[PDB]
RNA sequence: AUUCAUAAUAACUUUUCGAAUCGCAUGGCCUUGUGCUGGCGAUGGUUCAUUCAAAUUUCUGCCCUAUCAACUUUCGAUGGUAGGAUAGUGGCCUACCAUGGUUUCAACGGGUAACGGGGAAUAAGGGUUCGAUUCCGGAGAGGGAGCCUGAGAAACGGCUACCA
RNA sequence: GAAACUGCGAAUGGCUCAUUAAAUCAGUUAUCGUUUAUUUGAUAGUUCCUUUACUACAUGGUAUAACUGUGGUAAUUCUAGA
């Protein structure tokens, strides 16, 4: 309908943000960026709706424009900048670092990380092509382009990215039995090693997954994000470790911790 | 009709009025750009050559 | 006037906006709600910042009497409130004048009247002044 | 899965891009030229990727109607070849050639006080009725058509013509 | 810092339901069938010339608004000559 759409009616806004139905009408429409609209957490949301550091949206621009906030290393000043999964958000003042990884409910959690871990990030490589002049490149889920990767890096492998400098320093192949983080679907936020891949030529590979509770599920290969070895992630996980408790199990945990 | 005359060498301008169908008549059927001698239009202008550059009608 | 008692709950040190922000929980038995000025003055007298750097608002007193609950801010300086505070708030306090202007539709009309003029205007003053001969 | 990504050869082009731009700082270096160097980041720039898109597109699903049974090629209807056009597939359009395409498993035609959907009302169950209207999609800006700008409009708080 | 040039935006929003019955729409697909401002990440040592008496790089060209000034029309976000 004539051109690019610029608004977003709250209600059409993605749910994992947790915005209230009333109080306004629109939700902030995520800028074009390194993460898709529907799977992103705009800076406005993070600074005010999660960290509670700002009350106004107008106060969020106030915070940002002093370059207090900086994403994956760079300063960044875009109220609705599309922060996304694996990104690293930093506040120099307040000496605070953050990673965007998922809940178990499929929400972006406030997860505090050490200055040391704020060094780097993890990127799923999403395609590996031959660039102009024969220079091979990889391209990761957050749309970084990295020239001259290791030949043994293929698609779906995950990659340790420097940040300070753009380079790669490692890569975990997509083998049977490797720590996986689920990034979409219902099983969003669950974690579980990998059992086996259903091939399916020309239409969606299924990836059978089992966690550290001997529980099993299945997602499309698209939704699967390797992050290390069973036992050994390559980043700190949120509390929960992505195990998914039954509504009963959750009930009891909450009503077992009852006495003030 | 008013003649709006410019002397671009000096940067000057002043207008002049003319109520003489016969003097006026000299400018008729000439176009923009065409040159026009003087003595006809007035004795003031004996010598002077005018380039016609444009102008307005009533309305 | 009766003991009062001003509490402060859910406090948060907020360095990236140069202030500490908190909830204000005002018990006030036998006192028909307190007031913003009394509360700025007392919260000033406790957070060691002085009045004109404290900001209070929100506020609705509890049903049936007894209690009112608001929200408070307190800046590290008077220079930091004056820059991070909403301008209607500084007005309520007396640390910024209400610069009044014409109507909103008086202004809009002026914008539009101004749209019918190309360039300065005074060039159009003199040329319309010649009409006053014809 | 490819005549794919990428590269190599011979040439081609009213030759595309290849920074004559702006702001803060002013320091180093010796053969003392106002030399030679050189900090932070703005705007730009070709190609690729990404993101926001778009455009087409596969499979299946619509209310009443036979007092609508055959329909489709006038002046494309259905297909083949080549081209032209397009951002690009394609009868999209044009040439040539052929005679196809749909139908009682209801085509084609008519009606709709018909925008579609998420949904709404009614509570044994099965159903029945509704959805102009807070969200998604589509269409329009008195009616028609045409087009300029532009990444994007066949735009109407843009232009152009005709009609009212 | 008015005005004006330049750049960007005005293709979003808001409103309505007239048209529309395999259309749209929904769910599900496809581009090995294309365009894509912008955001984000990458990305450029080659530009001249029968190649010693050499090409502005210490940086080449004018033509215009605003403006000044002369004007036209009953009349508009009309505009002409200089
Ligand atoms: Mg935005
Ligand atoms: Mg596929
Ligand atoms: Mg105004
Ligand atoms: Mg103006
Ligand atoms: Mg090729
Ligand atoms: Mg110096
Ligand atoms: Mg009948
Ligand atoms: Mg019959
Ligand atoms: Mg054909
Ligand atoms: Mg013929
Ligand atoms: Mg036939
Ligand atoms: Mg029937
Ligand atoms: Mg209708
Ligand atoms: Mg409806
Ligand atoms: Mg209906
Ligand atoms: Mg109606
Ligand atoms: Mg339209
Ligand atoms: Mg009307
Ligand atoms: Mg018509
Ligand atoms: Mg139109
Ligand atoms: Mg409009
Ligand atoms: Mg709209
Ligand atoms: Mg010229």
């Amino acid at each position: 309908a004539r051109g690019p759409k610029k608004h977003l009616k709250r209600l059409a806004a993605p749910h994992h943000w947790l915005l209230d139905k009333l109080s306004g009408c629109y939700a902030p429409r995520p800028s074009a960026g390194p993460h898709k609209l529907r799977e992103s957490l705009p800076l406005i949301v993070f600074l005010r709706n999660r960290l509670k550091y700002a009350l106004n949206g107008r106060e969020v621009k106030a915070i940002l424009m002093q370059r207090h906030v900086k994403v994956d290393g760079k300063v960044r000043t875009d109220t609705t900048y599309p922060a996304g999964f694996m990104d690293v958000i930093t506040l120099d003042a307040t000496n605070e670092n953050f990673r965007l990884v998922y809940d178990v409910k499929g929400r972006f959690a406030v997860h505090r990380i050490t200055d040391e871990e704020a060094s780097y990030k993890l990127g799923k490589v999403k395609k590996v092509q031959l660039g102009k002049k024969g220079v091979p490149y990889v391209v990761t889920h957050d749309g970084r382009t990295i020239r001259y990767p290791d030949p043994n890096i293929k698609v779906n492998d995950t990659v340790k990215i420097d940040l300070a400098s753009g380079k790669i320093t490692d890569f975990i192949k997509f083998d049977a039995g490797k720590l996986v983080y689920v990034t979409g679907g219902r099983n969003l936020g669950r974690i579980g090693t990998i059992v086996h891949k259903e091939r399916h030529d020309g239409g969606f590979d299924l990836v059978h997954i089992k966690d550290s509770l001997d529980n099993t599920f299945v997602t499309r290969l698209n939704n699967v994000f390797v992050i290390g070895e069973q036992g050994k992630p390559y980043i700190s996980l949120p509390k929960g470790k992505g195990i998914k408790l039954s509504i009963a199990e959750e009930r009891d945990r909450r009503r077992a911790q009852q006495g003030l | 009709m008013k003649l709006n005359i410019s002397y671009p060498v000096n940067g000057s301008q002043k207008t002049f009025e003319i109520d003489d169908e016969h003097r006026i008549r000299v400018f008729f059927d000439k176009r923009i750009g065409q040159e026009v001698d003087g003595e006809a239009v007035g004795d003031e202008f004996k010598g002077y050559v005018f380039k016609i550059s444009g102008g307005n009608d009533k309305q | 006037s009766d003991a009062v008692t001003i509490r402060t709950r859910k406090v948060i040190s907020n360095p990236l906006l140069a202030r500490k922000q908190f909830v204000v929980d005002v018990l006030h038995p036998n006192r028909a709600n307190v007031s913003k000025d009394e509360l700025r003055e007392k919260l000033a007298e406790v957070y060691k910042a002085e009045k004109d750097a404290v900001s209070v608002f929100g506020f609705r007193t509890q049903f049936g009497g007894g209690k009112s609950v608001g929200f408070g801010l307190v800046y590290n300086s008077v220079a930091e409130a004056k820059k991070f505070e909403p301008t209607y708030r500084l007005v309520r306090y007396g640390l910024a004048e209400k610069v009044e202007k014409a109507s909103r539709q008086q202004r809009k009309q002026k914008k539009n009247r101004d749209k019918k003029i190309f360039g300065t205007g005074k060039r159009l003053a003199k040329k319309v002044a010649r009409r006053n001969a014809d």
